[PDB]
């Protein structure tokens, strides 16, 4: 009579039991019991039968060293990355390869015209870029991209799948921006195949403005130089300066934004585009004789310096724009009466180029990562012990079931 | 309590936001940063494939 | 002299402030006509000597800015949004005497 | 270090690792855990009724 | 060649317990003893001689 709802609720979970233990006892105990020893051992064999399937797409099975997810390798560590720690702390020291250059220039093309005019918003009219769009690129067969990690299934050669696709990577980049700006630097991931796409990451970061116009709020040049940190602060990051080609280059921005990140030019390579624009006015092949030269450009970047040309249409296909890309720099005065020859100014030397700096850094340099971050635990681990030596193992799932239990006792 | 209890171990932000004691975010951390490692090595890892 | 603002080729490093010295001691005239020369083969948001005519002449009475290359708005090369809101004035930071095109 | 718990705590914590890697362990891996999917099998065809 | 793949890859335990030993003593008692083998100490000593 002291109390009955302890007698009550244990009398009808005793007759729940009697009825159904032959089916609750083989599913709340024995089952769990197994099911997490199943997870190890059972579904290993059905995630192999569908990893062969795609590894033989991938051709890696087939072929050794050679895979086009093996890249993928790459972005996965990144994507952990970004998620554990976005700030300058950690973002610093990933290396990256980025799209450097004057907001008019139009820098993105050096991208555009190899896997991202198709889905990637652009034309002139409105500043396109919103936040850093890093997009990762992988030899292989055409695959609708990865919308911020989100699986799609799209044909990338007709219209009517790829205009949705232009819409989901515009929702990002402006849903990115907050009030008070026009650039965030919240940025949006892209993982595309196909055919001419090259093993790296190139990420178009938001494109410098001089001045702030009334037609943007007036925050947007400090937050891109914000977000210009990206390789300023980042020793592993390689740098494609774009000169706006139609100007000149003390004009340009850019010019300081890389020579203060690495006055050498060790970390970078410059890159003009829309030279065509020389011989829409004027054009001055001696200007162009100081460009390759780097006379103009104070970061004194290596490599050769490839030049981006393009109808200036924002429907040319990739392969019209290669095609233009090609037959424009092996004819015009621009490149012919200068020290610059098409087949190393054609934009697919700078991909295959800055795929091979690309490894050149991310090996050299990847191996220090795996001694900070463990030096990193051991001095978290010393000094959260420490303080902690209770929890010598916690998790925010662990502490909150704890309360759970404790409160419902 | 055992459905609002329920309702919490959905609410996934309640339970980040109620669970900030400089030592869950802490162990949040450590747990992170071995993720890292084990990924960081796994590439490179993969980088030592050439040999 | 137009403005640089950074000095590339070996050039001597006080030029851009030699620069926008001979430059300033007109704009500084409260008396002067300024015609502000815009490059139009980029995006109106590089404009390098806004920012000086916003400061010297924010009230638009003595500041005109002109629009080079407009044949670069028929070809799209540059943003013909921008140009329309430059033609507009939506796009300066500061009120402007008038503009007129090239 | 000298008379402090926390050294023991992380000697103790080491060798507990250490033995949970131990052959002890190492041998279940390769003669329990290659049968649960004999085991989630043999589940299936217990939750099915077609036996009751 | 089964045995092999079973047992052998937990000597490990043992070898790492054997080395946490010797380093423990040394961090304890000898901070500054290193791989001092046969080579090591006859070189330091044989200097300290012709000194
Ligand atoms: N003339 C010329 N136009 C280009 C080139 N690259 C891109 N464009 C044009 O610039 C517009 C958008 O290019 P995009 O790379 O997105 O530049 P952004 O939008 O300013 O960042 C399109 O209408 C393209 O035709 C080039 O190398 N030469
Ligand atoms: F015109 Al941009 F990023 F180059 F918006
Ligand atoms: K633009
Ligand atoms: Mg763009």
């Amino acid at each position: 009579a002291t109390d009955r709802g302890s007698e009550s609720d244990k009398h009808f979970r005793k007759v729940s039991d009697k009825e159904k233990i032959d089916q609750l006892q083989e599913e709340l105990l024995h089952t769990q019991l197994k099911y997490q020893r199943i997870l190890e051992r059972l579904e290993k064999e059905n995630k192999e039968l569908r990893k062969l399937v795609l590894q033989k797409d991938d051709k890696g099975i087939h072929h050794r060293k050679l895979k086009k997810s093996l890249i993928d390798m790459y972005s996965e560590v990144l994507d952990v990355l970004s998620d554990y720690d976005a700030s300058y702390n950690t973002q610093d020291h990933l290396p990256r390869v980025v799209v450097v250059g004057d907001q008019s220039a139009g820098k993105t093309s050096v991208l555009e015209m190899i896997a991202q005019a198709r889905i990637f918003p652009r034309g002139s009219g409105e500043m396109m870029t919103r936040s850093p769009v890093k997009v990762t690129l992988s030899e292989g067969p055409h695959h609708v991209a990865l919308f911020k990690d989100s699986s799609r299934e799209f044909d990338l050669t007709k219209e009517e799948d790829l205009a949705a696709l232009r819409h989901e990577i515009e929702l990002r980049m402006r849903k990115n921006v907050k009030e008070g700006c026009t650039v965030s630097p919240e940025t949006i991931s892209l993982n595309v195949k196909g055919p001419g796409l090259q093993r790296m990451v190139l990420v178009d970061l938001p494109g410098v403005i001089n001045t702030v116009t009334s037609g943007m709020a007036p925050d947007t040049k400090e937050t891109i130089f914000s977000i210009s940190k990206a390789y300023m602060q980042n020793p592993n990051a390689i740098i494609l300066c774009i000169q706006d080609g139609s100007v000149d280059a003390e004009r340009s921005i850019v010019t300081d934004l890389v020579s203060q990140m690495d006055p050498h030019g060790r970390r970078t390579i410059f890159v003009l585009t829309k030279v065509d624009l020389a011989e829409k006015n004027v054009a001055s092949p001696s200007r162009i004789q100081q460009i390759i030269e780097g006379k103009l450009f104070p970061m004194k970047a290596l490599g050769y310096f490839a030049v981006v040309t393009g109808k200036g249409n924002s429907s040319e296909s990739i392969e019209a724009i290669r095609e233009y890309e090609e037959e424009f720099f092996q004819n015009s005065k621009l490149l012919k009466t200068s020290m610059l020859k098409a087949h190393q100014v054609t934009t697919r030397n700078l991909s295959l180029a800055v795929s091979d700096c690309f490894w050149k850094m991310v090996r050299e340099s990847v191996e220090q990562q795996a001694d900070s971050f463990k030096a990193t635990r051991f001095n978290l681990e010393t000094e959260w012990k420490n303080n902690y030596p209770r929890l010598r193992e916690l998790d925010r799932n662990e502490l909150f079931e704890k309360a759970k239990n404790e409160i419902l006792d | 309590v055992k459905e609002v209890l329920e309702d919490f171990a959905e609410d996934g932000e309640k339970k980040i936001k109620l669970l900030t004691g400089k030592r869950v975010q802490l162990a949040e951390d450590l747990k992170k940063v071995r993720e890292i490692q084990e990924k960081l090595d796994a590439f490179i890892e993969a980088l030592h494939q050439e040999k």
